[PDB]
């Protein structure tokens, strides 16, 4: 349709033609609108005249004409009749129309995905969704879900490798896209935006897919929103422990400081006070900041999948820990003083490697892990290994009942597990020691120490036992 | 010449700055304004368009960019459809302006 | 190039005042919340936030300007100016350009700030040289801010 | 699968060899050639509603040949079905 | 984009009216 | 009061058309009922659902039927596979082809559509009961099937308006045309009735 | 993520 061009005369005088046509059809369904199409059994009147005036449409050989048609089908919303058409004429004339519009690239996709066609469908939606077309980011996320399921099944004709990178690409693409929509739906909700800055936030958020650099840059790090900072460096396979760990510790401590907040303002509703002027109140005890921090650390593991480098154990694991002690998240507050590790034995963490990682801390005396607060990392050890041999044990019990004979990748214990018990018992020994001849008198945790000691040998010779034969004949009848 | 670039309902423009190098086809007021001159020296002109929803890039168009755009819309038409369309051309822009941009679209 | 959802999350998180902005020069916008700043490369598809929040009262203008001649290291390109109801801020800022064809930005402190006084700031220009002009909404009034590299027992870095 | 076992031909040169191995098959497979057709026709059947057109069209061809020169279990009724299995794709 | 570029130097002033 | 769930419905219905047990009852009782009838009336009811749940808690007294009857729920067009179909039609035609249980009998051959020719006018002494018996025992592509067409044919053909309206009631033999699919029959049939020649003609027009 | 500024010793010279 090249403008300034004498053709347009030509196709002006079909035009009215056609409109007109659309008239008689529309003024049809309007006539016979609630009219039956069947009476006693054979067709009425009105259901001969609408097969009379249909069967004159589908009988021309006019091309302009039911080009006009699927267009005006496509308008009107009747994907009932345009795709049963059958016809590849209309296949055809959507492959043109196809880049240029999202309701016309859906009509085609949708006639691949009847016949089988899955990778082309999924072709159409991916370039459709890296497109500087008029679409909205949710609208670019499902056709990128779309085109990821599609790309995932076998279609005929196409080879595998090929397939794999299309689904991967749309997979990258489509994780990106869902990181940006948390950010923007969460910077148009936050209450400590300006109205004037939310409006520009929402013109380059909602539209094409960015990358991660500015996502991270010029949004998630300037809102402090750290877990989505977290979900970025996952994303872009992100090389870098400090920052990381940096990271890490700016989640913890700014959902500490909330939760902290959210709890004042509930004593003040049960104290009769007034809230800071709009602070919607809290009816009911909201959680301690260790709960709502472990929620946070939670939610985004799930999104990971803890086989991330946003999750190195190593490094996370006496972090968390660090903040259980220099918070006072412990028994002062009615909090299980092992939280920490039952966090990230919950989290799906192997044993060996928490046991691994505790052992560390107690060598190298870090930070808070000092003194007599050892005491609670002993604890900690205590805790990590019952639930270790507790594992051996079922998973014995297992393999009994389904025989075979296997265990692979999983640690094992060694030597090292029953070693690191007995200098646990040493340190201790020396702590209720140093704490027996305290300044201003001994220290109450006497009995508290001696449990521990009970608990810690009674460990020792369970894994004494294991090491000893009892692991080898675990699938035996006793 | 002139135009309407139309926003969606809700976009209010903050701020509009140019994203390219300043223009300039010569160090002195005669030549300065020669945008014909430097076609193909210095890519044509962009702006960001700052609103409170994004950020729309709008983009100078050049002769060449016009000349073949529209020599693009007489892909399907005739003989004469051609010299009608150039021949707007060489009444604003003279014949040899407009065959330099045939040219370069070549 | 839509706002990030970040942005929109900040911008309606705003208690008094917010504000929108345009480095065109090197593809980059910015968002003041309050005493909060927010920098991304727009032309990116999913950008990350470049975060600065050190300044501790309601921002109210903010440009990027030419450094002072034989001041900084050459890497340093432009200055981040920073005025809030309290002080104006100097920032180094190194925008060099990434494969991509989108400038990577990072940040540098300076120990360079002055009182504002008594005269709002609402614009910021600057000249080739790396002079700093300023004016506001309160009067007529235009001030210049100077800074050097050597401190002085008669005269500080930033007046 | 199918392919693998060259039991049933795919490409229109094989269809001798095949034809002849087919006489001396374990009667408990000729039973289930009928079977056998129908399935890998409905396969390329359902591949085409998914150049590549003509190699589906080609097979169909070879499959229909194959079942017209063997004589086997429902020769009838399946001949038949893979005959306008075939018109469709086309 | 997936691919991150962190660029302190020259960002926007997340916490001020525009210029 | 309250629509009840069609489980305590079909309960409270067993309670009145039934009140004394029959003798012939098999496979024991559910909640006060035999657990076959309240199987037939929700299915007539058409809530499969309220009858899975009779058949869970009944699991160890109906044997097989479980397995089979959790099938037909899944498949769609209310018919099963032809392996399960075969192996509870068979077993059903081995021993229980004469059970004292008449509601054990009708639920087997709806769920396998077999036994077209018994009409289990036992349970089904409505003309609708039969009706819907039998359209659930309809089959598409050779003994002891039934098909649309014959089905349709075989009740106009055989058993006529002159069956169908000895009791002076038009709308039964109209319901009995209408309701397979032979629309012009029940038209006529209907459009002869000078009383009811207005809805005759409209009942056309929609068709039309 | 707030921003890491790198020192002024690097910044300015000399």
């Amino acid at each position: 349709k090249p403008a300034n061009d004498s053709r347009k005369k030509a196709f002006d005088e079909r035009k009215i033609c056609y409109n007109l046509i659309h008239q008689v059809l529309d003024k049809l369904e309007s006539d016979f609108a609630g009219e039956p199409e069947l009476v006693d059994g054979r067709p009425t009147l009105a259901a001969t005249k609408r097969m009379e005036a249909y069967n004159v449409v589908n009988d021309s050989s006019d091309e302009v004409f039911h080009f006009d048609m699927y267009e005006w089908y496509i308008e009107k919303g009747w994907t009932d009749r345009i795709l049963s058409i059958d016809s590849p004429h209309v296949i055809t004339y959507l492959q043109r129309l196809a880049e240029t519009d999202f309701r016309h690239a859906e009509l085609l996709c949708r006639f691949y995905t009847t016949r089988s066609r899955f990778f082309e469908a999924a072709q159409v939606q991916t370039n459709l969704a890296k497109s500087d077309l008029n679409i909205s980011l949710k609208d670019r996320i499902i056709l990128l879900s779309r085109a990821k399921g599609n790309a995932s099944v076998n279609t005929i004709g196409i080879s595998r490798q090929q397939q794999q990178q299309l689904n991967h690409e749309a997979s990258e693409l489509l994780e990106i896209a869902h990181i940006q929509d948390d950010l923007l739906e969460r910077l148009v909700a936050d209450p400590r935006i300006p109205e004037e800055r939310k409006a520009e936030i929402e013109e380059f958020l909602d539209g094409p897919i960015r990358t991660l650099t500015d996502l991270f840059n010029d949004y998630a790090d300037q809102a402090n929103y750290y877990d989505l900072c977290l979900l970025i460096f996952h994303a872009a396979d992100f090389h870098n422990p400090r920052t990381i760990m940096d990271t890490w510790n700016n989640l913890i401590n700014q959902s500490h400081f909330e939760a902290e907040q959210r709890r004042e303002y509930w004593e003040i509703v049960q104290a009769g006070g007034d809230l800071p002027a709009g602070v919607i109140a809290p009816i009911a005890e909201p959680p301690l900041p260790y709960v709502y921090v472990s929620q946070q650390i939670q939610l985004i593991a799930h999104r990971t999948s803890l086989d991330s480098l946003i999750f190195p154990v190593n490094s996370l694991l006496p972090v968390v820990c660090a903040y259980a002690i220099n918070n006072g998240q412990d028994a002062s507050i009615g909090a299980d003083p092992c939280w920490p590790i039952q966090l990230f034995l919950n989290l799906g963490v192997p044993h060996a490697l928490m046991v691994q990682v505790l052992e560390n801390v107690l060598d190298t005396q870090e930070a808070p892990f000092t003194g007599r607060r050892r005491k609670l990392v002993v604890q900690w050890i205590a805790m990590a290994v019952d639930m270790w041999v507790r594992e051996v044990e079922r998973r014995g019990a297992m393999a009994a009942a389904a025989a075979s004979g296997a265990s692979g990748s999983e640690a094992v214990m060694g030597s090292w597990v029953s070693e690191l018990l007995g200098r646990a018992d040493q340190v201790l020994t020396q702590i209720a020691g140093t704490g027996a001849t305290l300044r201003g008198g001994a220290a109450s945790d006497a009995e508290e120490i001696a449990s521990l000691r009970r608990t810690v040998k009674g460990l020792k010779r369970s894994v004494d036992m294991l090491l000893g034969g009892e692991m080898a004949r675990m699938s035996f009848f006793r | 010449q002139g135009t309407w670039i139309e926003l969606e309902n809700g976009n209010r423009t903050i701020e509009i700055g140019l994203t390219t190098a300043p223009f300039a086809a010569a160090k002195q007021p005669l030549g300065f304004g020669n945008e014909l001159a430097v076609q193909f020296d210095q890519v044509p002109g962009e702006f960001a368009v700052l609103t409170n929803t994004g950020v729309h890039i709008v983009r100078r168009r050049r002769l060449v960019d016009i000349f073949a755009k529209a020599l693009g819309n007489c892909v399907s038409a005739s003989d004469d459809a051609l010299e009608r369309e150039v021949r707007k051309f060489i009444n604003q822009y003279g014949r040899v302006e407009t065959i330099a941009a045939a040219l370069a679209v070549a | 190039h839509n706002i990030p959802d970040k942005v929109f999350e900040h911008l309606n998180a705003g208690e008094v005042f917010t504000k929108l902005g345009l480095f065109a020069e090197i593809g980059y916008a910015w968002a003041s919340i309050d005493s909060s700043l927010f920098l991304w490369d727009y032309t990116h598809p999913n950008p990350e936030l470049i975060g600065y929040e050190e300044a501790t009262h309601t921002i109210t203008a903010v440009a990027l300007v030419p450094p002072k001649p034989g001041v900084f290291v050459k890497t340093i390109t432009h200055v981040l100016v920073v005025a809030t109801t309290s002080e104006i801020i100097l920032l180094g800022v190194s925008a060099t350009p990434t494969p991509s064809g989108s400038k990577s930005l990072t940040l540098y402190s300076t120990r360079m700030s002055v009182h504002r006084g008594g005269s709002d700031v609402s614009f910021i220009v600057g000249t080739k040289d790396g002079r700093i002009f300023l004016g506001g909404e309160s009067d007529t009034d235009i001030h210049e801010i100077f800074y050097q590299q050597e401190e002085r027992w008669f005269s500080s870095r930033c007046g | 699968i199918i392919e693998r076992l060259k039991l049933v031909p795919l490409n229109q040169e094989s269809v001798e060899e095949r034809v002849a191995a087919f006489r001396n098959f374990s009667d408990e497979i000729r039973h289930n050639l009928s079977e056998v057709l129908l399935a890998t026709m409905n396969i390329l059947f359902t591949q085409f509603k998914r150049d590549r057109d003509s190699q589906l069209r080609s097979q169909a061809r070879t499959l229909i040949t194959f079942a017209g020169m063997i004589p086997y279990r429902t020769s009838g009724d399946t001949n038949a079905r893979l005959v306008q299995m075939e018109v469709l794709m086309n | 984009h997936k691919k991150l570029v962190i660029n302190k130097d020259m960002r926007t002033d997340l916490f001020s009216p525009p210029n | 009061g309250g629509v009840p769930g069609t489980y305590q419905l079909v309960r409270s219905f067993l309670n009145i058309k039934l009140p004394a047990p029959l003798p012939g009852l098999q496979d024991g009782e559910v909640e006060g009922h035999p657990v076959w009838a309240l199987i037939y009336y929700c299915m007539r009811c058409g809530d499969l659902l309220a009858a899975s749940q009779v058949v869970n808690r009944a699991q160890h007294q109906l044997g097989e039927f479980k397995t089979w009857f959790q099938e037909y729920m899944n498949s769609k067009d209310r018919r099963l596979s032809p392996a399960t179909e075969n192996k509870l039609r068979l077993h059903y035609r081995r021993a229980l082809r004469n059970n004292t249980d008449p509601y054990k009998r009708a639920v087997y051959c709806i769920i396998g559509r077999c036994d077209v020719t018994d009409n289990q006018s036992e349970v089904a002494d409505k003309t609708e009961d039969y009706l819907w018996l039998k359209l659930n025992q309809v089959c598409f592509d050779p003994q002891d099937r039934l098909t649309l067409s014959q089905f349709q044919k075989q009740l106009l053909e055989d058993y006529g308006e002159s069956h169908f309206t000895v009791n002076q009631q038009p709308f039964l033999y109209f319901q009995v045309l209408f309701l397979t699919a032979q629309f012009e029959a029940a038209v006529a049939f209907l459009f002869r009735m000078e009383r009811l020649r207005c809805h005759a003609v409209h009942v056309a027009l929609v068709l039309f | 993520r707030k921003a890491k500024l790198l020192p002024m010793e690097e910044a300015l010279l000399p």
